[PDB]
DNA sequence: AAGCAGATATCAC
DNA sequence: GTGATATCTGCTTTGGGTGGGTGGGTGGGTTGAGGCAATA
């Protein structure tokens, strides 16, 4: 029996010949028959998956591995590096019978776990963990350049291959062709801010990235990572301390950004399929509208432009000289205690990428990019701020009115060029900054006058304005019927979500609308390819006409081609590889309903009727 | 091999104490705590230097004088006595502290003639350092004869074996250190400094390095005071000393072979087995467990009294005069509402906040006074901040490394507890803004150069204020009198006046209390409940989650209604989250599981009362 | 080193019992100064602080304004040397000996000032940082620290002596108190 | 130039 | 003839910028100019 041990550690069973054999099998026997809920061949599609993008990794989740063999469960914690090897040399045979072509592309295949149930902390760590395989998280805070590392080394006759280990120089000069590489990265992590006690110095780690693990993260990034507690001779520690103390290092075998995030390779058949009968339904629209933020009462106007924020319009660049940007900006503002900020949170919670920020907590170069001082290596460098961290993300702006001027007038090249350009200390680039910015703002006073427009309600001037595509007032006005309505949601939805437990359409999970978004702006472009352009043409000469004789708000070029994007959004929210006569109209209906909103009261009625045709 | 007779005579005695000592009850006291010494972070045993003293006098006198030579022979007697229960590994280590050391010492009575004996010393942390693992026995191979050497110990540096156990081989210089089979003990680096009450008039501070090991390291932080019981020691220059395995890296005694031509110096560090503060997951049944049978009885005696409400306002603020609608607010606040999530993952608020506007020497101090002073996790400050920090984050530059780095204000500190406010008029801009989120979030976010943060302040706030002329004026409202913007306003559940009526009752009943608080501090407070009492009842209490009823439903949205139809100050939503709250908080206050339509009337009250006084003069 | 007996105590007694002990040590509390007879009384009834009824500030807080040219910091000095464990101090922010607490816990003179006396000479020179830790060791007797990730309380029960100049070269008749020295009135009130 | 690690021939018993 | 023990041989040192900023500033180097946040 492979579980019972004659007197020896996990390390010298499996070091052994008789149980690595079993092992190999046990292996290579849960690889090619373990199924799923519904009986479909797990690592069959795993493996046509990696092999089709020409990739050297196979992920296996803990779990499974554990419910079919509990024996190989239970030894992989203990002895890792062994158990890891022998489970590498199964895969590569595994993979080898089903493409026997592929040993062209790679000679050696990584398993790699998922879901490590013994998660601890970095303050956590102690000398029992040595040589164990442990789960931790946290922050990137450093990060080297990928590097090459010695892996099976010659020398000059020419010597015979010597292998490399983490730990010491290797004893026999070195003949660089004759030589063998592997890439090779340091990280360093560090505890997350949220989870330090305030005031407490944090806590980090090392840890060492090889092969095909190389570049899984970066600085800044929230992530997990399962490998290897490993400790080392280090003289100036010992040195340093006076005391027999050991350096320590985590050797690296899986990394995954867990903030509830699921990439678009993670996507499996039956995902597609589901998203794809999803997209049949006649009402999906409606439903994604439904599935923004579902605990507010409705602000339905709001959710259908967060919508169409969160799935964004597509980039062109005609002819390499003509740049223009894809993604959607939004401009909320309104009476206080409407759940502005409850829209903003639920827009950071849902993304895949969203960096949240708050009126006087954001600098101008905190946002865009700031110049960090060295003391020892090169004295000035240049470093990553809000925007161009959530490049291809979200960035939320909460009490946007309440920043200093100079801070808010820093993100007016991001807004509309889409990149940051420095000129200081002798660094003079521009950086990518694509993100959809969505942000929050009360109006003068604190409430929002009738009486006004839009305009002389805010501070905000016409440049900034001008860059958000879509404009939603937020209106708190006291009406019986609907102040009861709103109270039997609000005492419901402190009903339902107590911790023991308008559209008329029934809204999509969360876990659902996440896959839905990442494979609509992912795997759907969209492509414009005919539009009535004297309707649109014609409505824009309205547009500017109106806008002129009341001052509301300022109309630009920038209004014909928000209107292209909301189709552009709209049509990728249908899974639609063109654009249609319905996604044209529906971008249509949301510019002019935002526009006759920021007229006074007096004034809203005869708009309405000057733009009815289009309207209905 | 020569054998220490002194080490082992003290192994066997204290072999016998662990296996006979009896406590009051007539139980082997130490066999039921090294019962949990089967767990595997669990390593160390706490032994009573006080029990031994009564065991064994002579014991006692010979550790005392000998600790640093015998240490391990005590631990190999705690290994020896748990040696018999099945799920302990051959390999564990095992370690003994020791707790209650009658006689103290300064920390400059800490000289070379207390190296190696047994100490107690008082300090406060000033620095912690990361833990590490430590080699305390190396398992090595020799390279020569593939024979395996064990046990071979360590001396401050990284040392390998001598000669080769085998009696045929003469190796002294080639041996492979194995780690697998090697044994580690967790080591932390700590710095404490004189207390300020015995630092010596008119000197600098003298700075004290400790080690602490095992079970020890990160249990004391910066700032604390803390007891150490452990021994002093020498540590040599390891930066001299040269070994087959380790070189030297780059007056004092010289001539031994490891120096070379070099000089060998020492510096003092104490290495403590014992830490303890100077000054000294959950749920009901937890809590219950937690408590002596007195103590339970007592609660639910508390919880049982018709009067409960009343009772509790005061005994909490028995030297203020008046003011009971103060008094339960402020009750009502200690007890919370409960917080809840979404299905999407957004928060819903379940704290409360109350503020308090008063004219000149009013007594609102005081309350923040009682409160702080009462509560276990609760951070009393002033809007008018010393530090750059203030009520929030601030971001600060460390000049040598250039980095900034976040250094948190008030309401970080009290994340998960009560931040009192005084002067929260005299806040300042930045403050200002960062309260919106800070309040109604619960979090404040920070994007500045070398910084980006969501930061926790999970937390209710007690605020005083000062009206905006300095005396407060009736015929105006309470908000024309205050400088708090209506956004702020509305973050607040309840608001309270106090005001100074130039009448001679009132001033002849303050001036009677006052007097008689000065003239017999003792006999003055009559309380129907202790506050160890009141902590205890609590703390039960915060665990129950009441769920609302259908009745209390109705009512609910019924006050709301009639709130509205009432009424830049505005009811909003906001209002009726509140009164949520402070029903939940109400059902709470009797150890209840549902919100009855009897909290709610209460809470509305309560609320009714606090917004008529902000609208109406 | 190159710089009670029961006779003693007899002696104290003798002096204690004679009518005019109040007025005695006054007098003895600073003879170079000239006719500030109720000061001297003050800051004597200082010296001796109130009952520490452990449940209350027992300390005595003395506050002297006025034009320069008085004799205040002779009288801050002379109370400076009386006391055993007091600390002479200035609220300009570029002086050597500062108020507050600032690796090596440094606390300031406040916090040595602890069951003492603390004279700070340049009261009106106080920066806003400065007036806050004043009023927080005055109204709480407490230093609270949170820095370099220390966090700590420091017990702070000290009497302040301050003295104050006008704003202008002169002090004002027709300007109150408040107004010839800008310090906020909630300081003024403790 | 100064000193430790390694190699090795050499006296002594 | 084996165990010291005395002689001989080769390594690398120093702080230093031709030994790197793709080693790291928790391994250690004054002076000035240049970005930040908090400041007034
Ligand atoms: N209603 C009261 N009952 C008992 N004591 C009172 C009352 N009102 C005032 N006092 C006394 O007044 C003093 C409290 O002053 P405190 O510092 O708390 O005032 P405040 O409201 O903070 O005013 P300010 O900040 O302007 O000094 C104590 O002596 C307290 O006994
Ligand atoms: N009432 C007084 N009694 C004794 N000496 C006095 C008196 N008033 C002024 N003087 C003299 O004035 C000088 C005192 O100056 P001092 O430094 O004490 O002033 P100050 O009140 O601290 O003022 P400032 O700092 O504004 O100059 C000494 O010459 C002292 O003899
Ligand atoms: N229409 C609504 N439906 C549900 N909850 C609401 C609604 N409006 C406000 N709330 C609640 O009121 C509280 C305060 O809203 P908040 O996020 O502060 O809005 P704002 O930032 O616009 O003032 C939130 O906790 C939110 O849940
Ligand atoms: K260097
Ligand atoms: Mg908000
Ligand atoms: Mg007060
Ligand atoms: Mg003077
Ligand atoms: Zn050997």
């Amino acid at each position: 029996n492979l579980e019972d041990l004659k007197g020896h550690s996990v390390r010298e069973w499996v070091s052994m010949a008789g149980p690595r054999l079993e092992i190999h099998h046990r292996f290579k026997n849960f690889l090619r028959t373990h199924v799923d809920s519904h009986g479909h061949n797990v690592f069959k599609e795993r493996i046509s998956d990696m092999c089709k993008e020409n990739r050297e990794s196979l992920v296996v989740n803990y779990e499974d591995l554990a419910a079919r063999e509990h024996v190989l469960a239970y030894f992989l914690p203990e002895a890792p590096a062994e158990l890891l090897q022998i489970f590498d040399e199964a895969a590569l045979e595994v993979v080898l019978a089903m493409y026997p072509k592929y040993d062209r592309i790679t000679n050696h295949i990584h398993v790699r776990i998922s879901h490590l149930p013994l998660v601890e902390e970095l303050r956590s760590l102690r000398q029992l963990h040595l040589n164990q395989l442990i789960r931790t998280s946290g922050v990137v805070t450093s990060c080297t350049g990928v590097l090459p590392q010695l892996s099976m080394v010659k020398y000059n006759f020419v010597l015979g291959p010597f292998c490399q280990s983490q730990n010491q120089e290797v004893k026999p000069e070195v003949n660089m062709e004759e030589t063998i590489y592997q890439n090779y990265q340091r990280i360093r992590i560090q505890e997350s801010p949220g989870k330090v006690a305030a005031g407490r110095l944090p806590r980090s780690k090392d840890a060492i990235l090889l092969a095909d693990l190389v570049d899984s993260c970066k600085p800044g990034d929230e992530i997990e990572l399962t490998g290897i507690y490993h400790n080392n001779y280090d003289g100036s520690l010992n040195t340093a301390n006076g005391f027999p103390v050991f350096a320590t290092v985590i050797l690296a075998n899986h990394v995954a950004k867990k903030d509830n995030k699921v990439a678009v390779g993670e996507l499996t058949d039956e995902d597609v399929k589901m998203i794809t009968s999803l997209s049949k339904d006649q009402q999906i629209g409606e439903k994604i509208f439904a599935s923004i933020a579902p605990s507010i009462y409705g602000h339905e106007d709001i959710k259908r432009g967060l919508a169409l924020a969160l799935f964004g319009g597509e980039p062109k660049n005609p002819g390499g000289k003509h740049k223009v940007r894809g993604d959607i900006n939004v401009l909320l503002c309104g009476d206080p205690g409407t759940a502005k900020s409850q829209f903003l949170k639920y827009i950071e919670k849902v993304s895949s990428r969203a960096i949240f920020t708050t009126g006087q907590g954001a600098s101008a170069v905190g946002l865009t990019a700031y110049v960090q001082r060295h003391p020892v290596s090169r004295e000035w460098t240049l470093e990553a701020g809000a925007l161009v961290l959530a490049d291809r993300g979200v960035c939320l702006i909460d009490e946007f009115d309440k920043m200093n001027d100079q801070d808010r007038t820093s993100i007016h090249e991001a807004m509309e060029q889409q990149s940051i350009s420095i000129s200081k200390a002798g660094i003079v680039t521009s950086l990518q900054a694509r993100c959809t910015v969505i942000a929050a703002a009360n109006p003068i006073g604190g409430r929002y006058d009738p009486s006004l427009t839009f305009s002389e309600n805010v501070d905000l001037t016409e440049p900034i304005i001008s860059r958000f595509d879509i404009l939603c007032v937020v209106r708190d006005t006291v009406d019986p019927v609907q102040d009861e309505m709103l109270a039997r949601f609000v005492v419901g939805s402190h009903v339902r979500h107590h911790p023991s437990n308008t559209y008329g359409v029934e809204p999509l999970p969360q876990e659902v609308l996440k896959k839905y978004i990442i494979y609509a702006k992912e795997r759907v472009h969209p492509k414009l390819n005919q539009m009535d352009q004297d309707k649109v043409a014609k409505m824009y000469s309205d547009l500017r006409k109106e806008s002129m004789a009341t001052g509301s708000i300022p109309i630009t070029v920038r209004h014909i081609e928000s209107m292209i994007r909301m189709a552009e959004a709209h049509a990728r929210i249908h899974l639609r590889d063109y654009v249609i006569e319905d996604d044209v109209n529906m971008a249509i209906r949301v510019m002019l309903e935002s526009f006759i909103d920021t007229q006074k009261f007096s004034v809203m009625r005869s708009m309405r009727k000057t733009f009815a045709r289009y309207l209905s | 091999e020569v054998r220490d007779e002194v080490a082992e005579k003290c192994q066997k005695l204290f072999l016998d104490f662990l296996e006979e000592f009896q406590s009051s009850d007539g139980e082997i006291k130490y066999l039921q705590l090294a019962e949990e010494l089967i767990r595997p972070e669990r390593n160390t045993l706490v032994v009573s230097f006080v029990d031994l003293e009564q065991f064994n006098q002579q014991l006692s006198t010979t550790i005392q004088e000998e600790f640093y030579r015998v240490y391990p022979y005590l631990c190999r007697a705690l290994k020896t006595f748990v040696k018999d229960r099945k799920e302990i590994p051959l390999a564990k280590d095992f370690y003994v502290a020791f707790q209650d050391l009658p006689t103290r010492h300064k920390i400059r009575e800490l000289t070379s003639s207390r190296i190696g004996l047994l100490t107690r010393i008082s300090g406060q942390v000033v620095r912690t350092h990361p833990v590490h693992p430590e080699l305390v026995s190396g398992t090595f191979l020799c390279l020569d004869c593939q024979t395996v050497i064990r046990d071979v110990e360590q001396q401050f540096k990284y040392t390998q074996p001598n000669i080769c156990r085998n009696p045929v081989c003469a190796n002294r210089r080639r041996f492979l250190l194995d780690t697998n089979k090697s044994r580690f003990v967790d080591f932390q680096k700590v710095r404490i400094q004189e207390t300020q009450a015995e630092l010596p008039r008119g000197s600098i501070p003298r700075s004290l390095e400790v080690i602490l090991r095992a079970e020890a390291v990160e249990s004391a932080q910066a700032g604390d005071k803390c007891d150490f019981t452990g021994t002093l020691i020498v540590v040599p220059d390891v930066s001299k000393l040269s070994t087959p395995g380790a070189r030297a890296e780059t007056e004092g005694i010289r001539g031994l072979r490891a120096l070379g031509v070099r000089d060998l110096s020492y510096r003092l560090v104490f290495l403590a087995c014992c830490v303890a503060p100077t000054n000294p997951e959950q749920t009901a049944e937890s809590i219950k467990n937690q408590m002596t049978v007195k103590e339970w009885e007592k609660v639910f005696e508390m919880s049982q009294d018709k009067n409960l409400y009343h009772n509790l306002c005061t005994s909490l603020f028995p030297t203020i005069h008046g003011n009971d609608e103060v008094k339960r607010g402020v009750l009502l606040m200690l007890f919370g509402g409960v917080p809840k999530t979404t299905g999407e993952g957004t928060s819903l608020r379940g704290d409360i906040n109350v503020c308090i506007v008063g004219d000149p020497s009013t007594a609102k101090s005081q309350f923040l006074k009682h409160v702080e002073e009462f509560s276990p996790r609760a951070v009393y400050t002033s809007g008018k901040a010393s530090s750059a920090a203030g009520l929030t984050a601030a971001v600060v530059r460390d000049e040598e490394s250039h980095e900034f780095v976040i250094e948190a204000g008030a309401l970080m500190l009290a994340d998960n507890g009560v931040c009192c406010i005084d002067e929260f008029d005299k806040m300042d801009v930045r403050d200002q803004v960062a309260i919106h989120e800070a309040m109604e979030q619960q979090t404040i976010s920070i994007t500045k150069a070398g910084v980006k943060a969501t930061l926790n302040a999970r937390t209710s706030i007690l605020a005083a204020a000062n009206p905006i002329s300095g005396h407060y004026d009736r015929s105006k409202s309470l908000k024309q009198n205050i400088n708090l913007s209506a956004p702020i306003m509305s973050r607040f559940d309840l608001f309270f006046i106090l005001v100074d009526e130039c009448n001679e009752v009132t001033d002849y009943a303050i001036a009677r209390r006052i007097v008689d608080l000065h003239s017999r501090i003792e006999e003055s407070i009559d309380r129907v409940y202790s506050l160890d009492d009141i902590r205890r009842y609590l703390l039960f209490a915060r665990q129950f989650k009441p769920k609302i009823s259908k009745e209390s439903e109705d009512f609910i949205v019924e006050q709301y209604k009639h709130l509205r139809q009432r009424d830049s100050w505005r009811i909003t939503v906001r209002q009726l989250e509140s009164m949520i709250r402070l029903s939940e908080a109400m059902a709470r206050m009797h150890c209840c599981d549902e919100v009855q339509p009897k909290h709610v009337k209460e809470a509305f009250r309560l609320l009714n009362k606090s917004i008529i006084r902000v609208e109406t003069p | 080193k190159t710089d009670f007996s029961e006779k003693r105590v007899e002696l104290l007694k003798e002096l204690s019992r004679k009518p005019d002990i109040y007025e005695r040590l006054a007098s003895a509390l600073a003879p170079s100064i000239y006719e500030h007879e109720d000061i001297k009384k003050g800051i004597l009834l200082q010296l001796f602080g109130g009952t520490r009824k452990d449940f209350f500030r027992a300390e005595i807080n003395i506050l002297l304004c006025g034009d320069p040219g008085t004799s205040k910091s002779q009288l801050l000095q002379y109370v400076y040397n009386l006391v055993p464990r007091g600390q002479y101090t200035s609220g300009k922010g570029s002086s050597a000996v500062g108020l507050t607490a600032y690796l090596v816990l440094q606390t300031g003179a406040l916090v040595l000032s602890d069951n003492g006396i603390c004279c700070i000479d340049e009261f009106d020179k106080m920066n806003e940082s400065t007036r806050s830790v004043l009023h927080e060791v005055m109204e709480q007797q407490t230093l609270s620290i949170a820095k370099a990730g220390i966090i700590c309380q420091l017990n702070a029960r000290t009497s302040v002596l301050a003295a104050a100049n006008p704003i202008e070269s002169q002090w004002n008749p027709k300007k109150t108190t408040i107004e010839n020295i800008q310090l906020p009135h909630t300081l003024l009130s403790r």
